[PDB]
């Protein structure tokens, strides 16, 4: 709504098209291996309907970096 | 496209350091 996190989520989604999952070195692609390494890590093993190899949960992310341990 | 994602991205770590400095 008054942040850019929902932005950033929308313009993921459209990043990996329309993918809950985005591929690792897509992102790393995209991202600078600082914050793709992290992004990384942050990530959730895929989880869904359809195992994509090679590419993780990127909701986890922005679902981690969304809980703030201050707000 | 791609760029501009990404570019949201930073602005959006970017702007969240300041907040944060705020509250």
């Amino acid at each position: 709504d008054t942040d850019t996190a929902d932005q950033v989520m929308a313009s993921f989604k459209i990043l990996a098209g329309d993918k809950n999952y985005i591929t690792m070195d897509e992102l790393r692609r995209e991202l600078p291996p600082d914050q793709a390494e992290y992004c990384i890590a942050r990530m959730a093993p895929y989880t869904g309907p359809d195992s994509v190899p090679g590419a993780l949960d990127y909701m986890s992310f922005s679902t981690a970096l969304y809980g703030e341990s201050d707000l | 496209g791609k760029f501009y994602a990404t570019f949201l991205i930073q602005e959006y770590f970017r702007k969240f350091k300041k907040r944060k400095e705020q509250g």
